[PDB]
RNA sequence: GUUUGACCUCAAAUCAGGUAGGAGUACCCGCUGAACUUAAGCAUAUCAAUAAGCGGAGGAAAAGAAACCAACCGGGAUUGCCUUAGUAACGGCGAGUGAAGCGGCAAAAGCUCAAAUUUGAAAUCUGGUACCUUCGGUGCCCGAGUUGUAAUUUGGAGAGGG
RNA sequence: AUGGUGAACUAUGCCUGAAUAGGGUGAAGCCAGAGGAAACUCUGGUGGAGGCUCGUAGCGGUUCUGACGUGCAAAUCGAUCGUCGAAUUUGGGUAUAGGGGCGAAAGACUAAUCGAACCAUCUAGUAGCUGGUUCCUGCCGAAGUUUCCCUCAGGAUAGCAG
RNA sequence: UUCAAAUGAGAACUUUGAAGACUGAAGUGGGGAAAGGUUCCACGUCAACAGCAGUUGGACGUGGGUUAGUCGAUCCUAAGAGAUGGGGAAGCUCCGUUUCAAAGGCCUGGCAGGCCACCAUCGAAAGGGAAUCCGGUUAAGAUUCCGGAACCUGGAUAUGGAUUCUUCACGGUAACGUAACUGAAUGUGGAGACGUCGGCGCGAGCCCUGGGAGGAGUUAUCUUUUCUUCUUAAC
RNA sequence: GCUUGUGACGGCCCGUGAAAAUCCACAGGAAGGAAUAGUUUUCAUGCCAGGUCGUACUGAUAACCGCAGCAGGUCUCCAAGGUGAACAGCCUCUAGUUGAUAGAAUAAUGUAGAUAAGGGAAGUCGGCAAAAUAGAUCCGUAACUUCGGGAUAAGGAUUGGCUCUAAGGGUCGGCGAUCAACUUAGAACUGGUACGGACAAGGGGAAUCUGACUGUCUAAUUAAAACAUAGCAUUGCGAUGGUCAGAAAGUGAUGUUGACGCAAUGUGAUUUCUGCCCAGUGCUCUGAAUGUCAAAGUGAAGAAAUUCAACCAAGCGCGGGUAAACGGCGGGAGUACUCUCUUAAGGUAGGGAUUAACGAGAUUCCCACUGUCCCUAUCUACUAUCUAGCGAAACCACAGCCAAGGGAACGGGCUUGGCAGAAUCAGCGGGGAAAGACCCUGUUGAGCUUGACUCUAGUUUGACAUUGUGAAGAGACAUAGAGGGUGUAGAAUAAGUGGGAGCUUCGGCGCCAGUGAAAUACCACUACCUUUAUAGUUUCUUUACUUAUUCAAUGAAGCGGAGCUGGAAUUCAUUUUCCACGUUCUAGCAUUCAAGGUCCCAUUCGGGGCUGAUCCGGGUU
RNA sequence: GUGGCCCCUUUAGUCCCUCGGAAUUUGAGGCUAGAGGAAAGUUACCACAGGGUGGCUUGUG
RNA sequence: GCGUUGGAUUGUUCACCCACUAAUAGGGAACGUGAGCUGGUAGACCGUCGUGAGACAGGUUAGUUUUACCCUACUGAU
């Protein structure tokens, strides 16, 4: 057991837990072998080249080393002396060669910085600047094109300790000189206008959701991603203000100019035509969203919608669930009649369709659920027309149009739909 | 189920040792004034076998200094000691091999056997074959002393603790195969009733956790834990690691 | 006076004299403590505060003269019978379980210590011994005992002084 | 379930004693001679090792369309076979006791009893299903989805008769 | 397996004799341990039993018979069992065997001074162990009785012998020797006291064998022949 | 020569192969003893006594156990001659027995044996069984091999009797005289059908699978590829301990132990091979904070019972390790899918695989050999058979000739027909005798397993009590305070909201002026953030003491402190520390209140005291 | 013409009842009226108790 | 009416192969549950599955019923 004991490490980590006053030669034996180790890591199936591996095989060299630095990590702290300078070693380990080491010696040490900034050996103001620059490199495309580069498993690995390190620091009171810190980052990283952002908003939308980071310079850090130009980034703005939308929209400092900001700079301003589809929903929703809710006028929205309101386009039931969620009782019916002229020419029309019908009349009768004299009584009346319809999806859409002007202007329907209390509320009313 | 091997070895019918042919127990001698503050002498008069037991002894004979009278006490031999050699035990003994010293008299980097783990044991530590404790240092303020034992531990103990100069005799005893079930037979039958060892999965599940099945398996993970209690604890009792070294 | 004694505590004797054990154990006083069964199978539950097991007595044992029942115009130690009552109550509110006061009766019985200064008299008691009228008495001598033996007092009362 | 009796068979350990023809092979060590400068080699002998071997007693129990089959025998008889100086065979003494022991491990052995020994008591234990249920005569005299409790199911009911 | 006779009411089975065979010294012999318990031996003796029989029997009825200072137990301890003291446990009882006891036995000269240190008991008729051999005798008993000849233990002791006036012996260079030749406490050493196999040597008994002194047998022919006795215990 | 005892030697061991009673001797020298006489009972002789119980017989085909006068089982001693290697088998001496129901015949079928022409495995599932071989001398002996074996490999020549030759030894004599044993080799002659003349006594070979081997088990159907084994690897443990017991205990096993050890597992000789995964499940980590978070304890409300909140150990959760742990079998990147390329379980060589011995293990083939077969026949012994004597058992509704029909596919009985003569012996096995598995079901009995349910020994962590004497620190309740805000632009660091255009020390300024979602003076509201102090309130961490408590040891022996005493030692004036007058060439010895010195008495043949050997202490260490 | 063609949870009681020696106030129980809706496998190692042709066919799709 | 064979093959045979022969025809009385004699549960191993105890898509190996003396029938004998 003796001579096997320098061999085991696990039996040596607990006896030295134990009485470290003891096992001082034990260590030095191991920490002189680790320099030496370090101190070297510093500096195909052709016919032709040489074979290669498998991915998963390593160096005894490697796998002393990577055993050896958990040892010292976790006994740092009863030898104090002999490693003051060893979190050091392996900061600049990491941060000048970045390719030079195997993957299993990089999680092994990003594992250690980790647990040896738990223990307060090291501090987070001096591990943020170990973990953020590993990210913009291995973000590179140039560094992820190697053979066996592991880079998005790198990139996992460094976020979701970044996330543990201020989850961390962020428990008993908001270590605000911290975070202060780590958003300016993110704001420096937006403005490098290539794909850099991407790692400040998918860590926003992170800790948002962890409620580690409920302040209002976040919601603009977001703002400022929404109003960017790369698409990645733009939606992760995006998806981040919808999640129906969040408190997010409370911590904003002017919501009307960034609806106005948005729908001028992506849909309409250039006609760029980036966007596709899919992602063009999403905008309208967020922009109809903060409408309805806020009480927001812009008016171009109504005439952009117009273009997608025809039953022969793609996935319409989004678009016009959205037209409805940017009206008010406080906008001029004219531009929303337009509208609804273009959905009844085109939707409950001569021929059409039962399920085209009905989408028309529920669509809008949830536009008049918001502005109510936005349809007039002579097309409100052409509509109630199809109560008894027998297809039962456009009666019961006209129903519920019938009893949402039973309460709102039931002088607008005609004695037949007026149901035993609006009847009797006009009468008593008109005299 | 069934009570199993190691629950029945605790009663000690049929696992008693065999203690027969056995000379004496083999220990040092009482700790009184003359080793605490000078020394005393004694004759080895037979280097001899013990059964059971790999490595000889030493019966050394002291002359009792309170009555007129002699005194044999048994000693785990060292490598070298002789027939006709006269031992030297105490605080002021000279520092030679068989003789008897507390660990603070003696410099780091000697070699002792049969060491005390505390004053008054009386024989603890490197007793078998070819065993040793090196001392590596002392502190004399709060008296204590750090040896390294034979499994590679280091410890810290009393300095006025004893301990007897040289390596214990009969080493090499393992280097030599056996090559046949009769040599383990005679050995073990001096010991104790541990041998033959019919394994666990060739039993049934009465007998054994390990027992049972159409085909000689274990049904999981032969490392039990350590709050386990009699009747689990089967194999690999509270591992830290497995595999080849 | 580094001596001579008193007390306290702990021991020893084939010391003088006595005492316990074990048996039986139908009934009696306690301790300990199952399952079969019945519940649908079954953890509660029931069988059961049973059987087996242990300790301890007598001709009876135990209990017993209220720290009771009551709410009455008040009764009045304990035990057992008739009745209260298969009731009040308990319970997967299921199987099932389950008392008590009152009333009539049998038998009838009441009492004792500690806590109080004898303080003008330790007045008390075992043992040894000599006689005697010997289930015991008188005298005498060692001893117990004041860290309390006698008389007097026990709540129904009672004591002291007059 | 409760409380008790068993290691006289047999399993295992320990203590003390006893028993085991004749042959075959021929290991280390050793002697001489020959060839060598010498390491060393070759030849002929000696010696008598081995959980070697053939094979008695002894221990075991492979095969036989073997004998017997209410047999000598509740496991035997014959021939044939395995082993035979050792992890050998064995006597007496001793230890381990029942949800326990022992086990070179077959769920084997533990007094013809073992996937939980034996004895007595609780105990007339109990389901389910089977089997049986003791004299004569006279009078009357049936029944098979009709309705349901978590489907079988043991049932509860309509109707029939006295 | 057979033949005759005897016994008897009766004989395939009993007794004697005459034959023929068997076990064949790792026995169908002579003795013992465990177990059994009179089955041993004698006298009567046949109802039942001995798978036929029966005058016979380990049967039935009645008696006789087992002699120890030396053989054994008894004693010692082995693996182990188990009290006390103490401690647990409601308790029947459990632990443990020198433990946390004031655990008792010797001296010197109103008892005074000293010395020693240590655990009940049980546990082997094959382990250890003090001492007996021959011959004869019984219906049946014997290393036990008879005769003769010895030995061990323990005890009291007289005589002779040895030693001594150089008080507790001499000789021998030595290994050591002798008829003896004082010895308390205390201590030390030895014996008791030890495996198994191989071959070599020595001894006892047996086997084989010669001469001679005796007895028996064969002898149709031969064989100075075949068999048998000629022994010597403890001490 | 056989058996036995004994002696000196040799070999084997990770095996080194009882204890006590009892006896003796030695060292030592307390002591006592002769002179006009003692001493010695380990020299010789002489005297006395030796208790209790057992003691016969069998010890087995009849005295024991098996229900028995049961072919079974049951420990041991003695052990003759011949053949022959031999305690084998065969015959015999001594000793013992001649017991087992008998007689007459000689049918079949059987049981136990034996022989058979020619052919020789055509038999049969299968060469089952039987046959053949067999001892000793000589020649000769392959592949393979862990170099030790295989191996009696295989395959061949012989064996009698009689008469001879040669060689192989001992004791005495300055080469001979004398004595004696069985060992081998060789020759001649001779009889033969046969010569290990009976008994006794291997069949061999080419290959495959399998387990290394020797060994062990299912007593009473399974002897094996199962178990064990050596070797191999892993795990836990440094005694305050690991594993395991016990109801408890001042209790126990390993342990008369100590990592070359103990305990727990798996694999299963040697050789060769041995690549990667910690996603999962387990195990483990002296692993931060936060989350979950029991009891006690704390705070608030209430008149109180109570209610609420906060705090809240381990464990979980979380993240690190481990695959000769159970699992398991690929990796990475770009935009679950889809494209891309690395795949290091690569043979190191084209010498990569030609691979032991052992086995009552499973299998095929060949030689030899035979009545297995064509194709059966014959003989011997014991039965059967008959007789004298003795004398059961199973089973039994009643009984016993067939056919057809009905019929539960199926009658001995009923219907219709065929028929039908006493009483019987030996055989046979068609039927009846006439006495099985398999399938299903219980809301069964038990055994076993598992994150099935309810529990539980044990273990672990927290509170209280046992529990006393001291000290120093950190955090929080609770009040009293004190100040604060950079996304950008804007003079500037804008919590935010609402009132608005001066109280004025200055008119600095507030309004009017940009820029900004929001506009600043002046005064109020009520959000957050961070800090200051401790009336008190508490909580927590660390540390000191010993008398409780706990552990261990011993002969309860030498402990603690001392101008101690005496030495040095280095000091800055007086100490502080070491030592102590006690012991180290050697297999010796060390004991009689200890000799001596010194004080006293008595003059005795000797006594006592101090000291030799420092003092003190209410702690055995 | 008195509409239309087919059982365990919770709340509330004026001056509801009771808490049995009397009362008051909290709680509790009633009677009313409302609003809601314990438990897996295996056994060949096993054991017990029970149970178990319509004259049918033929050579030709 | 009378005959309708001998053999090879178990990595198999619900069969086929070559010979002899005059020929080498088919079937029943059992297989319309189950009935002479002979091949084709308990132990152990590999494979698939199962957390496991164990089970099986499998495969291999070893592995104790024992009349007739009764009635009838049949065969022979009084």
């Amino acid at each position: 057991r003796a001579a096997m004991l320098p061999t085991n490490i696990i039996l040596l980590q607990n006896l030295v837990k134990r009485d470290p006053e003891s096992y001082q030669e034990e260590f030095l034996q191991q920490y002189a072998h680790y320099e030496s180790l370090r101190d070297i890591f510093m500096l195909g199936n052709g016919s032709s080249t040489m074979a290669g591996t498998n991915g998963t095989t390593m160096s005894t060299s490697t796998s002393q080393l990577i055993e050896l630095v958990g040892f010292v990590s976790q006994v740092c702290s009863c030898f104090p002396r002999e490693t003051a300078n060893f979190p050091s070693e392996l900061k600049q380990l990491l941060l000048e060669h970045h390719k030079s080491l195997p993957f299993e010696l990089k999680e092994k040490i990003l594992s250690c910085l980790t647990m040896l900034r738990n223990k307060d050996v090291i501090t987070a103001e001096e591990l943020i600047q170990s973990l953020f620059p590993l990210l913009v490199a291995y973000s590179s495309h140039g560094n992820s094109l190697g053979v066996n580069s592991h880079a998005k498993e790198l990139r996992k690995i460094i976020y979701t300790n970044l996330i543990s390190l201020l989850k961390s620091c962020n428990t008993n009171g908001k270590n605000q000189k911290l975070n202060k810190s780590t958003q300016a980052v993110c704001f420096n990283l937006l403005d490098q206008p290539d794909s850099q952002g991407i790692w400040a908003t998918k860590l926003t939308r992170e800790l948002w959701r962890r409620g580690i980071w409920d302040d209002s310079r976040t919601v603009e850090i977001m703002t400022q991603a929404a109003l960017h130009q790369d698409v990645k980034i733009v939606m992760s703005g995006v998806m981040f203000f919808l999640d129906l939308n969040f408190s997010a929209i409370h911590l904003l400092r002017d919501p009307q100019g960034f609806a106005e900001k948005l729908f001028k700079e992506h849909l309409s301003g250039k006609t760029k035509n980036k966007f596709d589809m899919e992602q063009k929903i999403s905008l309208m929703q967020l922009l109809s969203r903060l409408i309805g809710t806020h009480k927001l006028i812009v008016l171009g929205i109504y005439t952009f919608f117009l273009k997608y309101l025809t039953p022969k386009q793609r996935d319409v039931t989004r678009i016009m669930s959205a037209c409805a969620q940017a009206c008010h009782d406080l906008v001029p019916p004219e531009v929303i009649n337009v509208m609804v002229r273009k959905i009844a020419d085109e939707f409950v029309s001569d021929g059409v369709a039962n399920e085209v019908a009905a989408a028309g009349i529920n669509t809008i009768r949830e536009i008049c659920s918001r502005a109510p004299l936005a349809i007039d009584e002579i097309l409100l009346q052409d509509l109630v027309e199809y109560k008894g319809s027998k297809a039962k999806g456009v009666n019961m859409a006209a129903k519920s149009l019938i009893a949402l002007y039973r309460d709102v202007a039931p002088e607008m329907l005609k004695k037949k739909d007026r149901g035993k209390n609006a009847a009797m509320e006009v009468q008593e009313a008109k005299k | 189920g069934r009570v199993i091997r190691n629950q029945r070895k605790g009663a000690g019918s049929i696992f008693t040792s065999h203690t027969r042919l056995r000379q004496g127990a083999a220990k040092l001698r009482t700790l009184d004034y003359a080793e605490r503050h000078g020394y005393i002498r004694g004759i080895v008069k037979q280097i001899v076998h013990d059964s059971g037991r790999g490595a000889p002894l030493a019966k050394v004979v002291f002359r009792d200094p309170y009555k007129y009278r002699l005194r044999e006490e048994i000693f785990i031999a060292n490598e070298g000691v002789h027939t006709g050699q006269f031992i030297y035990a105490g605080k002021k003994a000279s520092l030679n091999v068989g003789n008897v010293l507390p660990l603070g008299s003696v410099p780091e980097g000697t070699i002792v056997s049969n060491v005390e783990e505390k004053p008054g044991d009386r024989g603890a530590l490197a007793r078998a074959s070819g065993n040793y404790v090196i001392i590596i240092g002392h502190n004399p303020d709060e008296n204590k002393t750090r040896v390294r034992l034979p499994s590679g531990a280091k410890k810290v103990i009393s300095s006025d603790a004893r301990g007897v100069i040289g390596v214990i005799a009969g080493g090499g005893r393992v280097d030599k195969p056996l090559l046949k079930a009769g040599r383990a037979f005679h050995k073990y039958r001096l010991k104790r009733n541990s041998w033959p060892k019919t394994r666990g999965v060739a039993m049934n599940p009465v007998d054994h956790p390990h027992g049972g099945g159409n085909h000689q398996h274990i049904g999981k993970a032969s490392t039990i834990s350590r709050g386990a209690v009699s009747g689990q604890k089967a194999g690999l009792i509270a591992a830290r690691r497995t595999g080849l070294l």
